[PDB]
């Protein structure tokens, strides 16, 4: 199963478009240059070379209006996007306790399934996180039952459902079919068979007598 | 006003085909200057509206999307899923009686460029 | 959405031309307004899609007592809602300015809330684990005492009380 | 809450409703979500040694 994943790679999207985001933001930048701003001209020599200072003081005014706008945009977007990642950062420091330093219960918190463990990766400007988790598979119905009637007295699991396979009734555990007979070392009593709706009737082995011949 | 809206191209991608389709959003079949189709949400050109419903294939909107198999492109209402019953009784449960491993990958980003 | 030219020019040829002087602000506004767009529709998927199959209930509407009635869906309504979501429904072109429209409707995303309705309530909490296992409710309120500390036994006495205080 | 609310059930406190999570049941909302939330609430105490 784990082998399974290297073929799944030879995905990482979210990665790749934390390096576009800020690629795009540097190449815009860079390209605002190239703007006249309604200016005479773009270039802060070539006013001078074909202008008196009186009226070129507010050609450049402009073109420098328009420019320290272009970083105040660049900034502002920044911060907000540092936010964002800041924000995943945190919940992938979260995962790193609660996943790979402990086994958690909380849903689809480490995967799909029943969480086992968990193993790190290293991926650039990133954590890739190898989910383990436990699926079961193959069930078969059964009839049931909430408790078990014997001397009188209703019988109720510690652990486990009742299940019944056709002609005997069996105590399993919930998450794996595994059947054992119904002893008082399995079951407790509480109350009287009156109170229970869909209780039936069955026997309770006793170990003692049998030892007892 | 006189009807205008954005313009959008459907590609799918040059590695695919180099067919297109157009929606004109909320422009009536009419008033726009083969596969014509008028939808509540514009004017779908270029795909031909089937009944059938199949999984999502090149995302439309709406509930719409297209696909290259039954080739030219084709418009059709998605799918939602697989249906099924849970056979529920008042006596009756299901158990496992076996199991596997599964793994699974999640991937999360941590940090930009520093500029 | 919003766009620009018909924003700041409004049909001017003499303003569109200027519009050429600036750059790429446009290029900048419409990315910026679509990259927040498209994850609105991410934010709905992401809490109801969360189901593989389509669930239903049975027809025989009666789970150990308990009346689910006023959160599944009602045969007899506007599309198909549940009486309470009724509730939550009925309480609650310019020069650019475009309103998009959500890529799910209301609809869809009422079969994705009553899937999860008639998963939980006929399966439990196995079907986000794997394949839905049915089991019957009142053996599924047992184990949900259980799992706070409180013994099975005092919920099979009780039943009858436990499922007149839920329903009321 | 989807999945630690309705497909499970929880043991942080506050989390899932004010008392001791049993279940809850998603209902849609135009632009949200409403969960209803059940919960356990113990009454009535007595004193003992
Ligand atoms: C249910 O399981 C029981 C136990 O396996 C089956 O009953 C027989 O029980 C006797 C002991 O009392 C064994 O010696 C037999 O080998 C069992 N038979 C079989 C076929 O396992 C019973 O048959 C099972 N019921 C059904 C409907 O399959
Ligand atoms: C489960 O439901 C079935 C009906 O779907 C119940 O079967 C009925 O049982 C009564 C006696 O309690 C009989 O008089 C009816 O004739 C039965 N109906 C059918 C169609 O056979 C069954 O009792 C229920 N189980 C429990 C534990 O309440
Ligand atoms: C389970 O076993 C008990 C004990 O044998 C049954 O209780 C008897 O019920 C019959 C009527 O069905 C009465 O005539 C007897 O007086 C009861 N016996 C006692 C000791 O109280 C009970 O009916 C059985 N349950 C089923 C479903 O057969
Ligand atoms: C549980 O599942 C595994 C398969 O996932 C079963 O193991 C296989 O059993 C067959 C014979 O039935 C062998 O030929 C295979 O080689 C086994 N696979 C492996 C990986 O060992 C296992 O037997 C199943 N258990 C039950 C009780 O059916
Ligand atoms: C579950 O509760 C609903 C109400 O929320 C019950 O429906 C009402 O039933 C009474 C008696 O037939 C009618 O007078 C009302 O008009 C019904 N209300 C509606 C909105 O139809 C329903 O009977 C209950 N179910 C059970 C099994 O008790
Ligand atoms: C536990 O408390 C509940 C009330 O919260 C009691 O139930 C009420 O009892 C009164 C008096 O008999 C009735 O008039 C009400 O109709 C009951 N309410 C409901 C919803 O059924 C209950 O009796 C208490 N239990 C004990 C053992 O004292
Ligand atoms: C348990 O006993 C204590 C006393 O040891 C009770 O305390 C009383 O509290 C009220 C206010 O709630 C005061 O007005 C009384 O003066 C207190 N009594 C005494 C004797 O100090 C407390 O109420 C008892 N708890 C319960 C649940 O009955
Ligand atoms: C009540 C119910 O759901 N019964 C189903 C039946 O419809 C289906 O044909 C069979 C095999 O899949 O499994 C069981
Ligand atoms: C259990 O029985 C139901 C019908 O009551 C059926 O739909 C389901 O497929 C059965 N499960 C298995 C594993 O056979
Ligand atoms: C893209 O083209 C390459 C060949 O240049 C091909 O190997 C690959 O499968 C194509 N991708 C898709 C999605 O068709
Ligand atoms: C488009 O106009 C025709 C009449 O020319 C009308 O029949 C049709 O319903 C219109 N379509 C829409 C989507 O309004
Ligand atoms: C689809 O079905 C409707 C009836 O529900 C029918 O009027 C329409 O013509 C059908 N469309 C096609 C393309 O056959």
């Amino acid at each position: 199963a784990i082998g399974k994943i290297q073929d799944s790679l030879s995905a990482l999207g979210k990665l790749q478009d934390v390096v576009n985001h800020n690629a795009q933001a540097l190449n815009t930048l860079v390209k605002q240059l190239s703007s006249k701003f309604g200016a005479i001209s773009s270039v802060l020599n070539d006013i001078f070379s074909r202008l008196d200072p009186p009226e070129a003081e507010v050609q450049i005014d402009r073109l420098i209006t328009g420019r320290l706008q272009s970083l105040q945009t660049y900034v502002t977007q920044q911060l907000i996007r540092a936010a964002e990642i800041r924000a995943s950062a945190n919940l992938a420091a979260t995962k790193m306790s609660e996943c790979v330093l402990g086994q958690s219960k909380r849903v689809d918190f480490c995967g799909k399934g029943y969480h086992l463990m968990s193993f790190p990766q290293s991926a650039p400007h990133g954590v890739v996180f190898l989910h383990v988790t436990y699926v079961p598979a193959q069930e078969k119905n059964f009839t049931t039952a909430p408790a078990i009637c014997h001397d009188g007295k209703a019988h109720f699991p510690r652990e486990g459902v009742f299940v019944s396979n056709g002609t005997h009734w069996f105590v399993t555990q919930r998450n794996f079919y595994e059947p054992q007979i119904i002893t008082t070392d399995n079951t407790f009593v509480s109350g009287n068979c009156d109170v229970v709706i869909g209780i039936v009737n069955n026997t309770v082995y006793d170990p003692l007598q049998p030892e007892l011949d | 006003p006189c009807s205008f809206g954005g313009v959008s191209v459907i590609t799918p991608g040059t590695n695919t085909s180099n067919q297109v389709a157009v929606l004109y959003q909320g422009v009536n079949c009419t008033e726009v200057p083969s596969n014509v189709f008028q939808t509540r949400a514009g004017c779908l050109i270029g795909a031909e509206y089937v009944n059938n419903s199949y999984e999502c294939d090149i995302p439309i909107g709406a509930g719409i999307c297209a696909s290259y198999q039954t080739q030219s492109i084709i418009a059709y209402t998605m799918s939602l899923g697989a249906e099924n019953s849970v056979a529920y009784s008042n006596n009756s449960i299901a158990i496992p009686t076996n199991f596997t491993i599964s793994v699974t990958t999640e991937i999360l980003p941590v940090s930009m460029t520093k500029t | 959405s919003v766009d620009c030219t018909m924003y700041i020019c409004g049909d001017s040829t003499e303003c569109s031309n200027l519009l050429l002087q600036y750059g790429s602000f446009c290029t900048q506004l419409k990315r910026a307004l679509t990259g927040i767009a498209v994850e609105q529709d991410k934010n709905t998927q992401e809490v109801f899609a969360q189901v593989k199959q389509i669930y239903k209930t049975p027809p025989i509407k009666y789970f150990g007592g308990f009346n689910f009635s006023q959160i599944l869906p009602d045969p007899s309504k506007p599309s198909k809602r549940s009486p309470i979501e009724d509730l939550l429904f009925n309480k609650v072109k310019f020069k650019g300015l475009t309103v998009l429209p959500p890529l799910l409707t209301d609809e869809m995303i009422a079969q994705y809330t009553s899937a999860l309705l008639a998963g939980t309530i006929t399966s439990g909490w196995t079907f986000g684990a794997g394949p839905a296992l049915q089991i019957p409710f009142p053996m599924q309120m047992a184990y949900r005492f259980n799992g706070i500390g409180v013994t099975q036994n005092v919920l099979y006495e009780n039943q009858k009380l436990i499922a007149n205080q839920f329903n009321s």
